[PDB]
């Protein structure tokens, strides 16, 4: 079940003491004319605070149970009154599933109202008073036990008639307080416009005229993106799926620059036998982007792909391609049995198997010099002791896997001091108009209204621009189209009353607002909730603005007319 | 010329104002969401002060 | 190459630690992954972490339930089951390679592979 | 030669601005001894190719060439966008008085 909780659930959150004033303080307090839960044994969280009441006759409710997981293996403090006086703990303790151990801190102490506030350390406020559903009117709930456990709190549950539980949140409060200290009376400052019009005057009654109470702010709905269109992409189908490719020992280089690199193409093919990336992600090469992108292109055979790889030695690693300790790219190579190879063995690739030194990483070395094994020089002769370092290839169709040519294609990224062009694609949403959105177009962030423009902007501008330097127009990159900017609405908020000594009855006024933003009656200060528009006119007695003048008349409701002039 | 000169320093002092937003006061940028992003908040709260 | 610890009988339902250390390789650059093996059947993927483990990837049918992680201080990474179905009671491999990639899935990507865990 | 970019795109007045990344600002317009009026040069090529120049020749009539300097100018936009004139702030006393007014006329 659950019940209103009227005007109850107001403590005093300090110990100091004030005579005669309306202080006004921000802590958490029980909202005024709250849900509060009506039970009669389960259990509850404990988020931020509880305003649990009991109506008792006999003290037939004895006491509370808290903690986090409400047994043991876990603190949990405990509060019982078992006709003698309140036990409190905090040990982790055993309790059944419904009652009625490492221990740091112990303590030994229906016309019924027991109102109790509970917060973290842990405070207790409590206050009863004889009632006749939770009754009408005000007492404050003085603190009765403050308890220095610090115990992390999460649930609560009951011991054992009305049982309610409310919740605290974090409210503003005007606290009136008497001659004596005590506070007679408070007024919710979120509840409604009356009441926010008296906690901003800080006074409990209000004279007749308009306050202005806070500020409306329409806040954007969603986030809008827009990039220039896919531009040309980078050539990524002449190496990849190239007619003819290089041997390995001069291994064919393209430096790709000013495109788009797309690595769409890299993925969704799933004939390579090898992808494999060093000091980067397989997949997130996109976002960072640098100036030059190299695509080194050979064949190898299967034995040697491994060698393709920072830290390899072989015949291949280090006398025709060799990649450094550190390596900024990836490697991909696939089959390529039925492109390389032909009848009778195919001899058109070659490699070097004969080198004084081993070679520095991408450098190319195409000399065909006569090698001198031995310590008789050579002199270009290809004798004994002396070979020429450009071995075939056997590549034959009847070759095993591993003895089949593979095509490799190994791509490495160098950024430096220079202006970068070379990365993937940018996001680009659906435009969306007459709504506040968090616009970001090519570069520029603004919060506004997109509306179709009117301005003829030059073929080569892109922005838009007021006296006071101020963004106003934006020229659309995907379709060439002008947009209008015009921030969402904002302005303030002024509560139209008579005087609390006449009636409650308030009208708000949301100035420079078009009533579609927030009976309802539209003038030219903003648009005016909860006045009726009268088609008489008489004396002013609320000025609003443009000649508008709201009046408390007759049963009686408030009205707003035009001022009459005498 | 009297209802006119009201009218422009009215203006002008509201149009300084304004451009008074394109001022960095001894800090990185102008634009609040920029030194919001460049830097920590530990750092931004200096910037932002 | 690759020393590999834990494994065990387990309740059917508890948790469960595995650890794989590296002895001849600088672990700093290199990236490992977790594969399964079944009598009968072919090589099982199911886990894998990149450098450092800000990148790391599980299968459709673990995902959710096991965690993986890495520490250079001691040149091993540890993984951990929550649930342990009797299901999933197989022999387990670690692999490991000097980088990272697309077809993580495949075995063949693996060029490094230790020893093995009690079935 | 190790390059690292490629592009393959008396009544005349072929106009040019070239500044440092390099920026080209062009305007062609038939005239009739530099021709005395007003014409604004909309920018054509950006090229982000980031090369230290300090030099420059030409290919092959009028052959002319102007050097920037760092002046403040006061630009007439018109309601179109199009710049239809401009006033040097250092050119004359009467062209600071214009450019401290923010005016055209004074
Ligand atoms: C909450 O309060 C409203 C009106 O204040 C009431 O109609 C409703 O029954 C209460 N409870 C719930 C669960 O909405
Ligand atoms: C209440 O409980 C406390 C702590 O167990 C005990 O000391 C006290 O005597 C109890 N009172 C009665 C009336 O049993
Ligand atoms: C508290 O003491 C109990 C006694 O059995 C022990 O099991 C538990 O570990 C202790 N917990 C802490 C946080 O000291
Ligand atoms: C206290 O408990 C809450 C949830 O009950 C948890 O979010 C928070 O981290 C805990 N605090 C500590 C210090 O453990
Ligand atoms: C304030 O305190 C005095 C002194 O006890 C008491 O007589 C009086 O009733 C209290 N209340 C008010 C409203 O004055
Ligand atoms: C309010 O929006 C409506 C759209 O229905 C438009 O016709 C009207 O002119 C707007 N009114 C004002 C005062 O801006
Ligand atoms: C550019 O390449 C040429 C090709 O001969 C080479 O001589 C020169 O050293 C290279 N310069 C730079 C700065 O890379
Ligand atoms: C660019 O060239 C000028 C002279 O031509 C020289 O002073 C300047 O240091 C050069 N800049 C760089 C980065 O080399
Ligand atoms: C401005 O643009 C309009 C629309 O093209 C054109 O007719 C007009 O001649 C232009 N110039 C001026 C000075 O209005």
């Amino acid at each position: 079940a659950y019940t209103n909780s009227f005007t109850r659930g107001v403590y005093y959150p300090d110990k100091v003491f004030r005579s005669s004033v309306l202080h006004s303080t921000q802590d958490l307090f029980l909202p005024f004319f709250s849900n509060v839960t009506w039970f009669h044994n389960p259990v509850l969280p404990f988020n931020d605070g509880v305003y649990f009441a009991s109506t008792e006759k006999s003290n037939i409710i004895r006491g509370w149970i808290f903690g986090t997981t409400l047994d043991s293996k876990t603190q949990s403090l405990l509060i019982v009154n078992n006709a003698t006086n309140v036990v409190i703990k905090v040990c982790e303790f055993q309790f059944c599933n419904d009652p009625f151990n490492n221990c740091t801190f112990e303590y030994v102490s229906f016309k019924n109202l027991r109102e109790f506030v509970f917060k973290n350390y842990f405070k207790i406020y409590s206050k009863h008073t004889p009632i006749n559903d939770l009754p009408q009117g005000f007492s404050a709930l003085e603190p009765l036990v403050d308890l220095p456990i610090g115990i992390n709190i999460t649930r609560f549950q009951t011991l054992l008639a009305a049982y309610y539980v409310g919740y605290l949140q974090p409210r503003t409060f005007l606290l009136k307080y008497n001659e004596n200290g005590t506070i007679t009376d408070a007024v919710d400052c979120a509840l409604d416009p009356l009441s926010e019009t008296k906690c901003t005057l800080k006074s409990f009654t209000v004279e007749k005229g308009i306050y202005q109470t806070s500020n409306f702010r329409v806040q954007p709905t969603e986030s809008i993106v827009r990039f220039p269109n896919i531009t040309n992409l980078c050539p990524f189908g002449e190496v990849f799926n190239a007619t003819r490719f290089a041997s390995v020992y001069a291994w064919n280089r393209k430096r790709i620059s000013n495109c788009v690199a797309d690595y769409s193409v890299l993925y969704n093919s799933a004939s390579f036998s090898t992808f494999k990336c060093y000091g980067v992600s397989p997949t997130k090469l996109n976002d960072l982007c640098f100036f030059n992108v190299y695509a080194d292109s050979f064949v190898i055979r299967g034995d040697e792909v491994r060698q393709i790889a920072p830290g390899q030695t072989g015949k291949i690693a280090d006398y025709n391609y060799k990649l450094p300790d550190d390596f900024t790219g990836c490697v991909i190579a696939w089959n390529s049995n039925n492109l390389d190879s032909k009848v009778g063995g195919n001899y058109n690739y070659l490699y070097r198997l004969f080198r004084k030194s081993n070679l520095k990483p991408f450098e190319r070395d195409i000399s065909t010099e006569i090698y001198q094994a031995g310590s008789t020089p050579c002199n270009g002769v290809e004798g004994f002791n002396c070979y020429f370092p450009l071995q075939s290839y056997g590549f034959q169709p009847t070759n095993g896997v591993g003895y089949q040519p593979y095509r490799v294609v190994v791509l490495s990224f160098e950024l430096l001091h220079a202006p970068a062009t070379v990365c993937g694609p940018k996001k680009s949403t659906n435009l969306v108009k007459n709504k506040c959105v968090n616009f970001n177009f090519n570069g520029l962030t603004g919060t506004g209204v997109l509306t179709e423009s009117n301005k003829k902007f030059l073929p080569f501008q892109q922005f838009g621009r007021d006296i006071a330097d101020t963004t106003d127009a934006v020229r659309d990159p995907q379709t060439l189209e002008i947009l209008d900017i015009t921030p969402c609405s904002f302005g303030g908020v002024s509560v139209i009353t008579p005087g609390t000594n006449t009636s409650n009855e308030v009208a708000v006024l949301y100035q420079d607002v078009n009533c579609t933003e927030v009976n309802v009656f539209q003038t030219r200060a903003g648009c005016l909730i909860g006045a009726e528009h009268v088609n008489n006119s008489y004396e002013c007695d609320i000025p609003i603005g443009a000649g508008i003048c709201a009046s408390y008349q007759t049963s009686q409701s408030i009205i707003a007319y035009t001022m009459s002039l005498g | 010329g009297k209802l006119q000169d009201v009218v422009n320093q009215n203006a002008q002092a509201l149009n300084t104002l304004v451009k008074q937003l394109s001022s960095n006061f001894g800090a990185i940028s102008s634009v609040l969401n920029d030194i919001l992003s460049r830097l920590d908040p530990p750092e931004a709260e200096v910037q932002i002060d | 190459q690759l020393v590999e610890s834990g494994g065990g009988l387990v309740e059917a339902g508890g948790s469960l630690r595995l650890s794989c250390v590296a002895s001849g390789l600088t672990f700093s650059d290199y990236t490992m992954a977790w594969f399964r093996q079944v009598p009968g059947q072919e090589r099982e993927f199911v886990s894998h972490i990149g450098w450092g483990g800000s990148e790391t990837y599980y299968a459709d049918s673990v995902k959710g339930r096991f965690t993986i992680s890495r520490d250079n201080a001691k040149n091993a990474m540890y993984l951990q089951m929550n649930e342990l179905k009797p299901d999933d009671t197989a022999v387990y491999y670690c692999a490991a390679d000097r980088g990272s990639s697309f077809y993580y899935v495949r075995e063949s990507e693996y060029t490094f592979w230790g020893q093995g865990v009690t079935v």
